[PDB]
């Protein structure tokens, strides 16, 4: 038990958790833990999630945004320092009107990446799969912002970089805390 | 160590007869060199047929197109021999010469299958559908290849070629790539 | 006792058990004597089971199946980010009726892989076990999914992809988890 | 193994027919040497035209301008043959050659796409801004080279070399790159 | 809990954090964990923040800038050693009127550092972020320490090194703390 | 270091007395090699016996092929001297000799062992599958090979081959391998 | 503690322990440990151990196979996922009639594998003992099996794969878990 | 692989016309063969210029200002041409021809910038601060040699050399370390 | 760096005067370089010496006896001189010279000791019984060759080379692996 | 604690220790801490130790053996597995009457290894040493075993492999237990 | 680089006066190179002497005896001179020329000490008792040589050996190593 966790220990007692780093399996597993528990302790509070992070997987960042959604409680999400790819996605994901940007957060919207390995025959699956996923992905993206599916698709095109404020026009966040 | 002195090396003895080797992986710098060797002995009799030996594991697809498109110009006739194995690229090669002088010694081995990446590409996933359509384009090139100088639908081609394809000389004489077994002609066997 | 073994023991209480990593020796020897240690404390109760697992060995899934199938009580499943290859053998081995998926999960059947070494003869006997080993899957994917072995064999040459829709029409999960 | 035949090699005897092979990757010793080879052969004769091989994965920019600025400056006139591929700065160096003195094989390859970086810079803003301005020089200097060899204006070249274009040899000659496609000349298959 | 995090445990029971190693995501993270724990623990009382690095993210940096902004809690951050770049930033950026540096620490004011990678397009949008970056930048460390932008812009080309008398009077300090 | 003494080393000197010698293990950079070589040699004089004299630890089993086709396809006969170890594939390329010419020094060995694949082949179930035929395949050519040569079943040679089987020169000699153990020329002895 | 060793642990307070590695020298002292623990707790009750090994020494396996011998108190063998060299044979050591397997499981039975180096004295040492160990294993799994000693020593030659209504019929196992 | 001709390489030849290739990076060797090569040819013919390609990405500054220093003592007048690029110290020798006898290709590129140390020199606080001095008095040096060269101030130069400074032929012309952009010779397009 | 003189090598004119030498460890390399020379002085004069200088720590037993029987079987009777050391292989091959003709430097050093498998074989026991059982015929077969060439009983011989046994020349001459010392030469040793 | 060293503590508190690894300067300084404690903690209850070890070095075997002569309580050793080299010499070493060897463990018999390295003088030193040592030694096993000193020599030259059954016949374990 | 000149270069010339460089460590290869240079020598002509050129650090000791036993074998004289420095075995191939002909530059160093074994030698006690007592053996031959070519006693060389002793050329000529220091020729400032 090292001051990190205890840290965390005692925050996740106030229904506060982070996600700090690559959206790998790992930490996608610790963040649907930490929702499924913090939602059978409680049903009816909410949960502050915040978002420093520069990415990662998609099927992790999917199970993330799945445990998010199905929780009964509401999940209110802070980008903080940034929200880049998949954390952007997640960030966008929280309920409506609980999406908060620190002031000088900053986010990053693009297209996903991946790799072709396999022989021709695998390699067609691959591209199928890579196209489903993409449309998925700004299928999702047009639904939480609000922007319509073709501009987001020329916007993720390549690495979109948005302020706060930017990002509040946008439709990625409902606010900028201040106080 | 090859015995040579100062050059009889005996690879001049078989260029010096109109015999290229092709031994080694199909690169660049082979690929090169056999294009060299092809144009210099078409210059030196064009309407003299060009003999080829093939004892290669294949390799790029690039080069070896290289390759094909050079004995497919050249004036001269060209004459492959498959001898030991003809994997992959080589296979397309030993199917490439002229049709009738396509030959492979008894024990040899024809492995024909589908182009495969060597290694990961990586990057935005547009960049990754440039990459899957190239290949797919560079695959079935070579099913209309080896269709074009076996006899045979792309169709068929593409079912065989999808997992490894192995074949005696004799299944090779059958399936097309080549048109006969060498036999042997030591002279105190008869 | 780190901050992910506090929350993973906390849900272990309330009998929720994960398998998010690439199945292995380790990975099944701890589910194993989680089922096992579960269906001692309360045989009547359900235990719940989510797959986020990209694959692994067959002997290790096969471990956790045979646990799954003795354990008197009734081990759902949840298939949230991925359950892919081994992870899907074990998602549609819950009981039937309690395989959900999460509405975003991705589903991958493909047949197994392996690696061929040594002599001849030990390479027929290698070969020989493979073609065991591949008979025993996908009579069992069949019996899961309810399809036939022929298709089963037809679909899995290759990796297959499924969302969670066509997951529910091909067999493997009898649910889509939205709440 | 690359047997002999006075004797001399294969490259020899191309290089004595006024033949230049690049057939490896660009870069400051290829460049030199082409730059050599192209000297000496224009001062040889002057008013015969040098050709040059092309099967080449790419290679550098400097050395790209290098062998570029060689050709477009000898007396005489360059024919640009593409023999398996030509990728990256070799398809610009095929598109260098003289109009209607460029061409491909049949089954060739020509690859065209934007100057990407190998690895990376570090440094303060202030150095990385000189060499992000450094980039798109290039850059531009590129598509403009392309435009003034294929016709087509520097908007285009830019919006298709965005990202990796590859073109066959027909599709390259419809683009601009090469005037001609080589045909066969077997004799047996001619008469057939 | 080893000796040194049982220290640091009983420090910031007292309401005492410390910054002391290169600013990256993780230990950003536990400072931003702190200052949130701290500041619910009570809303009133002041922290203090020792500042000994060498430099760091900026994103990082901008994370706990903003905890340390949003907190109720007044922050004291007093520089102790060396406090260069991103621990000179955050060392002008706790509450005016108490922003201390001991007597013997050095300051180290410097222009951004970074790296170019991809293609010429992926490299225009990096070249333009990092406009950006320096920009917002310079900005803050004017506000904080008092000096019109262009000396700023001017101060940190290269390298400026500021004993604690110098900082003080530039703008980074408000004492040097003698007992 | 070798001595030379045209410069001419002793391995070219012993070629122009016709002897070929297969010292290293056999690949395809060594099978291309010996091939030239016996090529040349049958066209400079074929009714003429080539020496190939062996010593090695083994090799593939396509440039073995390889090597087994072009010995066997030459006019020369050719008489194969077995002086420190034959192993595995070399021992096959003993056996190939003219009968009647095959040798062996009285302290050499030979060592008979069924094809093994030294690491591992990866890939689906569906490639192993392939992979295990096309391994089988060779472990019966190279039987049926041992079986055409040495006179005996090719299920006796499956079944002596299950393991290392590890012959003197006596041995060979009884096995069918070779012909006759060489005597020693050395006339202060006799 | 973390939760691996936190489960093992409740779990060895309800006598199961498992064998879930290859049989190295430090996983067989830690089970030898805690057998002699189980038994010094209650010398009736039985000990259920679970074998999901791929093999391992012979040295280490004989240790674990002397503790379970001496123990007193009957050890019950599952053999889940797989048992294979040393864990079929810990499986096949379990006391007569408590030998079970799990209906997908896989036994494997082959041929000690070893080493040989050093000089040429040391290799014939090294070869006469490799001779007694492989017969006292093939003696040992006769005993076990209920098979006579030439039929394990043809079948284990190169490998021999078992599934659990194979193992069942050989010896290996006294019922399938169901 | 670069083609000889009849027993002349392009190198060779081009030396005959009195032109040095500093194609590589200016380091020990480098310079002592570039010494070499002026040293030859100012003995052949004292009264005929000398060529010096450059397309070189700089290096070493002794060995700069060794190769600069025997550009500068032989009796004949260098004449210096930038193809592709000649950054860093290569930049000072294209610099360092005659005036009037300095021209780079179209599409050339210049770089200059303040040398700069390559690794990490670790000492006591005395050495470190003698190797600074060194340092600056090198600076010095390659701004005074190239204020000389180019008719700016050695103040200016430091100023535009404070941060890499990158010039097209053009602009070097209008910066004075060339005299003259080649024009191309090409009659098709003339 | 070895001078040539006019052109040769010293090595050259050693073999011009018959004298093979094996100066470096015996392996496959080793091993058909020595045999081919030895072929080739056979055809070149089968009734003359052939010089051999052993410098070298040993090697491979399969090279030692392709050595040995190119040794024992060419016609031209074989001389070893032994110089620096003869260790292992080396040594058989030192007796393996024609009784009378086998010679040592005052200060050379013979080190016999029997065949060690440095490195680890693996397999299966059935592999390993085969692989012990073929290191002991090879250690025997070196026992004989050693017992045949210095008229000792083989036991003798096993004895002796359980381990390391180094002797000087004086006790190499006793024992029976060489049959005189070489002695010194010098003419103002000599006059003086 | 963990799970291993959770069961180890509790054997140790029931006077069980065990050595099951190489012999060298942490095990022994650890087996001789755990010796010195379970003296101190009663002077009469004897000390099991447990025996796997496959060898080690000598002067930290000689620490134990120490340890184990002058500790008040007796001393039964009880070779299981395997107990080769100074894991001989200190199953040898127990308690005469309580050195127990398990029905299948083997015991190795071999002389010191080492290495010399260094300027003449230095190697000769070290040969010296190496004799003081061996001498030592086989006085040592044939005290413990009662075979005289000639034969232990001229066994204990490369390997010699023992049965439990030998082992009790030679002299180093006084029962095989059952 | 090493100039050649009219062909020949430096080694060839010294070579043809008679002349051997023993500039590297002593080991295997240039103990086999200065035993053949030796030997083709005293073949061309014996009466006349051979020198010895010493500018080395060491090396193995059997290669040492070699060297020593060659030279002392030769029907010629052998004179030494040592350049730069003659360490560990090169110091007694340096005393171990003619009584008379053992010469050394004023600034040339000579070390000597006791052999060591570098690296570790592991394996039972019995093994390192037999290489113990070789490398005994070793280090009293070494001082019976040096006190048979220095006139000093064998005990007297065992105690000044123990460590290294560095002896300079005068120091050596008292010691015996050499018998006289050679004196600068220039006849400018003679």
């Amino acid at each position: 038990l090292s001051l990190t966790d205890s840290v965390y220990e005692r925050l996740l007692s106030e229904r506060i958790i982070f996600l700090g780093s690559e959206v790998n399996d790992e930490i996608a597993n610790r963040l649907c833990a930490q929702i499924l528990l913090l939602a059978a302790e409680d049903a009816s509070k909410d949960i502050s999630l915040y978002i420093n992070s520069p990415g990662g997987s998609i099927s992790a960042g999917m199970a993330i945004y799945d445990t998010m959604v199905l929780a009964p409680c509401d999940i209110a999400t802070y980008a903080m320092g940034m929200a880049a790819s998949m954390g952007e996605f997640l960030l966008a994901a929280g309920t409506k009107g609980k999406r908060y940007a620190l002031p000088h957060a900053r986010i990053l919207m693009h297209q996903p990446l991946g790799g072709v390995t396999g022989s021709a025959a695998d390699i067609a699956i691959q591209a199928e799969q890579f196209a489903v996923i993409k449309k998925e992905m700004f299928r999702l993206n047009a639904e939480f912002t609000g922007q319509p599916i073709e501009r987001i698709e020329a916007d993720s095109d390549r690495d979109r970089w948005f302020t706060a404020a930017e990002a509040l026009e946008y439709g990625f966040v409902d606010h900028i805390i201040t106080r | 160590i090859l015995p040579s002195f100062i050059e009889s090396n005996p690879y001049n003895k078989l260029f010096e007869e109109r015999i290229i080797f092709l031994g080694v992986q199909v690169d660049d710098a082979s690929a090169n060199d056999i294009m060299a060797q092809l144009l210099v002995l078409e210059s030196l009799d064009p309407d003299r047929d060009i003999t080829m030996y093939i004892n290669s594991p294949g390799g790029g697809f690039t080069s070896l197109m290289a390759i094909y498109d050079t004995m497919q110009y050249v004036r001269a006739d060209i004459q492959t021999v498959c001898l030991g194995q003809a994997a992959s690229a080589a296979a397309v090669l030993l199917a490439a010469g002229t049709p009738g002088k396509r030959m492979a010694l008894p024990n040899a081995r024809v492995l024909i299958h589908q182009p495969s990446l060597s290694g990961v590409i990586q990057g935005q996933f547009s960049d990754l559908e440039i990459q899957a359509a190239e290949i797919e384009r560079m695959r079935t090139l070579m099913e209309t290849t080896l269709a074009r100088h076996t006899g045979k639908d792309a169709g068929v081609i593409r079912k065989d070629t999808d997992r490894d394809k192995i074949l005696t000389a004799e299944e090779a004489k059958d399936y097309g790539i080549i048109d006969t077994v060498l036999e042997y002609r030591k002279l105190s066997a008869q």
